[PDB]
Formats: structure tokens, C-alpha cells, sequence
């Protein structure tokens, strides 16, 4: 939908990331500020060399491909857990004689 | 272990360039298109950080070291970061550098050459064509080399010795070496290369080609003496003012005086289609179904809605130059200043065949941001140009009707011009890389640097001036390719890479008839072959780059009698009704 959330001026404010060192397991989430740890380091706090921050940001841009493109992804996912069932889909066509 | 973490700083150096360095080069793509006096600025500031944030990077380079990279992927992916350049030394004289390389463009931008009197335009080469007079044109031939020759002379070689310098840091030769070692390849082995192994390399390559030369060159002493009887040597050499250019590489301007057969010349495309109604939008439909039908995939769909094909009227300032632009991740854009000319028509696929080459490396990062070398990128931008002067092509679009058959002359004729462009153009260019080759190094003296280039002139090229002059001349950095930052070692090592590319050429589609009428089309199982070599780019080294295309690991130019195999037959009984040979002490001046 490229052709209506985006302006020439920069549509960086959607952000992403790249890497970590660890894998994170489905459903949680994490909005922790680590530090890399390369090796025989300690923590300073502060940016700069081997003190990679995965503070991250796209470049989407208008023009930007033709696939490598926005694609806006739902990812709808559906739980039993051998209950009685609520949500119902679309129902059958409705005839009276 | 930082294996992966050296390879963690190669992907977060490219998402600071997919927003850097991308509009950056947007927005030299919004110049050339549109000039205003506000585009330059945002220009020049998006141009200096383009460099400036290359050299942020290349303070960290040297932190990391080169040899404890095991595996191939990342051998290549890393030597391109670690390349400092000339930052070692100070500002006392690399700020004197650029003050040199603007006074010698701004007499090469604003030069006049008169007492008549016109600009380095495209008349230059106008007088060359239509004027045969020498009268009229000694003022204009010897004044074009006095204020150029003794000009550029005290200020060049101060240029070459700053590189000479840095060239040992980067463990080069000398500046040659950074033009001529970028051939690196390292691995298994039989992978390993060494740098100063190219010179003999390229000497057996025109060995082979040097009988096709003489009896191309004995070719054209029949009839130029028809025309100036009192300036050419019989069985020897030529005079300089006759060459078609100002150093002999376009011998295109002379065709009319050197056509095989003046019962037909060759055929052009502008009087045709200004009747069935294909203008400049028409033939770039089907260039890109000739580009498309050959295995390799399609075009973006941004490239039919948001490119610029043709010259905008609205009082657009255009350079009118034909460049291609690498944007990068699906901005494939174009620019040229179309018209409907046979010599548009065999750049129509150039640098158009350049994006297809751009998506062969749009995969790969923006450190390797190029072809597998720099000789590789505008071979194959020039293996679709050579074939697009095919005639069964021309024939089967409905230009010339079906009884007009095609004569066994008919394929002599442009192939001559063709020889005359590339092949007429490497006894010029191959004593050029030998001029460079040992000028650079320094076994021949101060004072005699003027007689040398003149001396390989005399005896490989058979070309002499017909006035005396004085050791102070520059006639070899006349060029701006030679004069500025430009590689020119990249226009012969265009032609050899392309002549080997014609021979992969045949077995792709399975080829059986005369090399020289190739046309690839019409076979959809040639491309299975054609997506393996440019799948690799220059993630892997130049001696596995030969190896997908052909089989063979080695330069041959045995495929070049194979692209002229008509023309060597038919040489023979041409020109030997002459002596064979060279002198090297005929001169025109001798009074
Ligand atoms: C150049 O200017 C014209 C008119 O303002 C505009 O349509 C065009 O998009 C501009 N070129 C670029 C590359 O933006
Ligand atoms: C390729 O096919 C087209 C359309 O059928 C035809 O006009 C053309 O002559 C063919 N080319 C060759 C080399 O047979
Ligand atoms: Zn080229």
C-alpha cells in the first residue's frame, strides 16, 4: 500500500531489527536495551566501536522496487484448547418454504 | 569468536547505505535529469558524506585484520573495506593534488584552438570528416597540440608520484598497479594469483592478432593514396594528421574513404520507420522482450511508469550524455538522449544492458556494489551492442523487405568499421598500457620522455608527425580518460573479455552458423546457462569468473578469428601485392 502511508521526505518512522545473539522463543516480546558483548569486553554504556546498538530503521521510499516493497503481513492465527467453541464463521444460506 | 560479528558490521555498514548512499545517488540521478543551481548544492553535500562516511568506516578498517578469514564468502566481502586510499599522509600535498586536476580541465573544458575558432564540441571531430584540404586545417592541426603540449607538460607526472607513493601502502607497484592488480584471486591452489604477472599476459594476446593487423593495414594503402599522393610513404609508415581522430582511436569518421564495395554502403534505420510509425517509444518495447526472452527476468514495473526515456521538452537543461544509473534495490532507472540514429541503435542495448548486469549484483551488498571486477562490467554492458548490429534481426523486424538477400559482401562491409573501431583501435591502445607500464616505474630518464611514446609510435603503430617539435609535449596525456581519474586499460580489457564472451555466446543457444550474425533470441533454453555465471558476481575470485562462462581458465583470443572468420579468407588475396614490413625512420618533415 505503498501508494498511500509514504512521502518523499523519509517514511523511516516504521523501525526493525537486524540481529541478536541469543534467539528469542514465539510470544513474548522484548524491548530491552542490551549491550554487545563480542568477548574479553566489559559494558560502557555509550555508543561507539564493538558497542553495536540495534536501534534499527528502514528506508522505505515510494519508489523503492518493485519487490522489495512494503508488504503490510497479518498473520491471523487461530487456538483451541478443547473448549466449547465462540467464534463461528460465515453461516449457510438461509431459505424458507 | 568475532567471525560472525566482522560479518555483523558488513550488513549494518549496507542499512546505513540503503538511506545514505541510495539518495545520494537519487540525487545524482535528479541532476543530470533536471540542472538547477539548488540541485548541485544538495549534490555536493550528499556527494562529500558519500565519501566522508567511507572514510568513518575506513578509521575502523584497520582495526581488524585480513588473513583470519577462513572462508571465501567474506574474503572478498572484507578486502573492499580495508581500502584506505591515499589518507596516510598529511594535507601538505594531497590538497595540491585536486588544484592540479582543475587547472588542467578547465583548459581542456574552455580551450580554443584559433589564431575558426571552436569549442572541444562535436565539431572537433567535424572538420576531421568532411575538410580534406591541409592548408586550411595545418593551423588548426598544429595549434591544437601547442597550446595543449606545452601546457599540461610541468603539471601531469606530479600526479603520477602521489600514487607511486601510496601504492606501497596498498602493496602495489605503482599506479599502474592500482589499475592493472585489481585483478586479485586468492583461495585453493591452482586460485592463488600474484600482481606483476599481467604484462606478459597481454603480449601473446595481439600475437596471434598481429596478422590479422598487417594485412588490414596493407589493406588500406590501396586508396588513401588517391587522395593525398604526396604525404604517405610507399611500403612504410603513415603520417599523423590522417587518422580520422586527433590520436587515432575513432576510425569511424574515414569509412567513406575506406568501404570495401561503393556499390552499396551499409545500412541505417532512420528511413523506414518514419513510415510504418515505430518512433523512440516503439524499439524499447522490444528491447525489453530481447532482453527478457533470453532466459534473464523481467523488468520492474517501476521501469515503465517512473522512468525518463525520452528528451523532456518543458526547457529541461540535459546533458544529453548516455549513462547507466545503478540505484539499487529495484530503482532501476535510465536515462539517454534518445533518437532514432544507427549509433543510439548499438547503445540502445548498453547501458540498458547494464541494468541487466545491475540485477545480476542487486542480490550482493554495497561494498561489492560492481561486476566481478572492473573489466567485467562493461563487457557484458557491450556483449548485446556488438550483436545488436546483427542483420537477421534486421531483416525479421520488416525494415527491409524478404526479397532483398543478404550477399557474402554484405557481411564485410560493417564488420570493417568494426575492425576499425576495437581492432584498428589496439595497436593504439595496447602501446598506451605499455606507455603507462614503464613511464610509472622509471628506467626511462627525465629529458627523453617526449621520443619514447614517439618511438613506440614509429615501430608498433606506424604513425608519425609530420612537424618537429620540442621535448616538452604531453600528446599522450591529450586524453581526459588519460589527463583525469579515469582507468583506460578498461577499454581494451572491454574488448578481450567480450571476444571470449562471443564464444560462450554460441554454445548457450546452440550456434552452428557465422559468429559474426549472432542473434540469441528465438530460444528460451539458452538461459539456464545464462543465470549461472551472473549469479556469482564478485562474491567469488576473477580466476573462477572464466571458469562457468567457457571452461577454460586462460585469456585466448583465438575466438576473434572466429568472430572474423569470413574476413581472413578473404584478406588474403587483397593485399599482397605488397611488402610486408616496417620502417622506422621515414618522416614527413625531412626538408
Ligand atoms: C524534473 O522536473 C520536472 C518538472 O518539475 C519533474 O516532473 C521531474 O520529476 C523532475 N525530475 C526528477 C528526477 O525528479
Ligand atoms: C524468431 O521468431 C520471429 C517470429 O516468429 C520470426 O519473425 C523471426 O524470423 C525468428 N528468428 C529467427 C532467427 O528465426
Ligand atoms: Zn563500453
Amino acid at each position: 500500500s505503498n501508494k498511500l502511508d509514504s512521502k518523499v521526505s523519509g517514511n523511516y518512522n516504521y523501525l526493525y531489527r537486524l540481529f541478536r545473539k541469543s534467539n528469542l522463543k514465539p510470544f513474548e516480546r522484548d524491548i530491552s536495551t542490551e549491550i554487545y558483548q563480542a568477548g574479553n569486553k566489559p559494558c560502557n554504556g555509550v555508543a561507539g566501536f564493538n558497542c553495536y546498538f540495534p536501534l534499527r530503521s528502514y528506508s522505505f521510499r515510494p519508489t523503492y522496487g518493485v519487490g522489495h516493497q512494503p508488504y503490510r503481513v497479518v498473520v491471523l492465527s487461530f487456538e483451541l484448547l478443547h473448549a466449547p467453541a465462540t467464534v463461528c464463521g460465515p453461516k449457510k444460506s438461509t431459505n424458507l418454504v | 569468536l568475532t567471525e560472525e560479528n566482522a560479518k555483523t558490521f558488513l550488513n549494518n555498514f549496507n542499512q546505513e547505505a540503503e538511506d545514505l548512499s541510495y539518495q545520494s545517488s537519487l540525487a545524482s540521478w535528479n541532476y543530470n535529469t533536471n540542472i538547477t543551481e539548488e540541485n548541485a548544492q544538495k549534490m555536493s553535500e550528499a556527494a562529500a558524506k558519500w565519501s566522508a562516511f567511507y572514510e568513518e568506516q575506513s578509521k575502523t578498517a584497520q582495526s581488524f585484520s585480513l588473513q583470519e578469514i577462513q572462508t571465501p564468502i567474506i574474503k572478498r566481502q572484507l578486502q573492499a573495506l580495508q581500502q584506505s586510499g591515499s589518507s596516510a599522509l598529511s594535507a601538505d600535498k594531497n590538497k595540491q593534488l585536486n588544484t592540479i586536476l582543475n587547472t588542467m580541465s578547465t583548459i581542456y573544458s574552455t580551450g580554443k584552438v584559433c589564431n575558426e575558432c571552436l569549442l572541444l564540441e562535436p565539431g572537433l571531430d567535424e572538420i576531421m570528416a568532411t575538410s580534406t584540404d591541409y592548408n586550411s586545417r595545418l593551423w588548426a592541426w598544429e595549434g591544437w597540440r601547442a597550446e595543449v603540449g606545452k601546457q599540461l607538460r610541468p603539471l601531469y607526472e606530479e600526479y603520477v608520484v602521489l600514487k607511486n607513493e601510496m601504492a606501497r601502502a596498498n602493496n602495489y607497484n605503482d599506479y599502474g598497479d592500482y589499475w592493472r592488480g585489481d585483478y586479485e584471486a586468492e583461495g585453493a591452489d591452482g586460485y592463488n594469483y600474484n600482481r606483476n604477472q599481467l604484462i606478459e599476459d597481454v603480449e601473446r594476446t595481439f600475437a596471434e592478432i598481429k596478422p590479422l593487423y598487417e594485412h588490414l593495414h596493407a589493406y588500406v594503402r590501396r586508396k588513401l593514396m588517391d587522395t593525398y599522393p604526396s604525404y604517405i610513404s610507399p611500403t612504410g609508415c603513415l603520417p599523423a594528421h590522417l587518422l580520422g581522430d586527433m590520436w587515432g582511436r575513432f576510425w569511424t569518421n574515414l569509412y567513406p574513404l575506406t568501404v570495401p564495395f561503393a556499390q552499396k554502403p551499409n545500412i541505417d534505420v532512420t528511413d523506414a520507420m518514419m513510415n510504418q510509425g515505430w518512433d523512440a517509444e516503439r524499439i524499447f518495447q522490444e528491447a525489453e522482450k530481447f532482453f527478457v526472452s533470453v532466459g534473464l527476468p523481467h523488468m520492474t514495473q517501476g521501469f515503465w511508469a517512473n522512468s525518463m526515456l525520452t528528451e523532456p521538452a518543458d526547457g529541461r537543461k540535459v546533458v544529453c550524455h548516455p549513462t547507466a544509473w545503478d540505484l539499487g534495490h529495484g530503482d532501476f532507472r535510465i536515462k539517454m538522449c534518445t533518437k532514432v540514429t544507427m549509433d543510439n541503435f548499438l547503445t540502445a542495448h548498453h547501458e540498458m544492458g547494464h541494468i541487466q548486469y545491475d540485477m545480476a549484483y542487486a542480490r550482493q551488498p554495497f561494498l561489492l556494489r560492481n561486476g566481478a571486477n572492473e573489466g567485467f562490467h562493461e563487457a557484458v554492458g557491450e556483449i548485446m551492442s556488438l550483436s545488436a548490429a546483427t542483420p537477421k534481426h534486421l531483416k525479421s523486424i520488416g525494415l527491409l523487405p524478404s526479397d532483398f538477400q543478404e550477399d557474402s559482401e554484405t557481411e564485410i562491409n560493417f564488420l570493417l568499421k568494426q575492425a576499425l573501431t576495437i581492432v584498428g583501435t589496439l595497436p593504439f591502445t595496447y602501446m598506451l598500457e605499455k606507455w603507462r607500464w614503464m613511464v610509472f616505474r622509471g628506467e626511462i630518464p627525465k629529458e627523453q620522455w617526449m621520443k619514447k611514446w614517439w618511438e613506440m609510435k614509429r615501430e608498433i603503430v606506424g604513425v608519425v608527425e609530420p612537424l618537429p617539435h620540442d621535448e616538452t609535449y604531453c600528446d599522450p596525456a591529450s586524453l581526459f580518460h588519460v589527463s583525469n581519474d579515469y582507468s583506460f586499460i578498461r577499454y581494451y580489457t572491454r574488448t578481450i573479455y567480450q571476444f571470449q564472451f562471443q564464444e560462450a555466446l554460441c554454445q548457450a543457444a546452440k550456434y552452428n552458423g557465422s559468429l559474426h550474425k549472432c542473434d540469441i533470441s528465438n530460444s528460451t533454453e539458452a538461459g539456464q546457462k545464462l543465470l549461472k555465471m551472473l549469479s556469482l558476481g564478485n562474491s567469488e575470485p576473477w580466476t573462477k569468473a572464466l571458469e562457468n562462462v567457457v571452461g577454460a581458465r586462460n585469456m585466448d583470443v583465438k575466438p576473434l578469428l572466429n568472430y572474423f572468420q569470413p574476413l581472413f579468407d578473404w584478406l588474403k588475396e587483397q593485399n599482397r601485392n605488397s611488402f610486408v614490413g616496417w620502417n622506422t625512420e621515414w618522416s614527413p618533415y625531412a626538408d
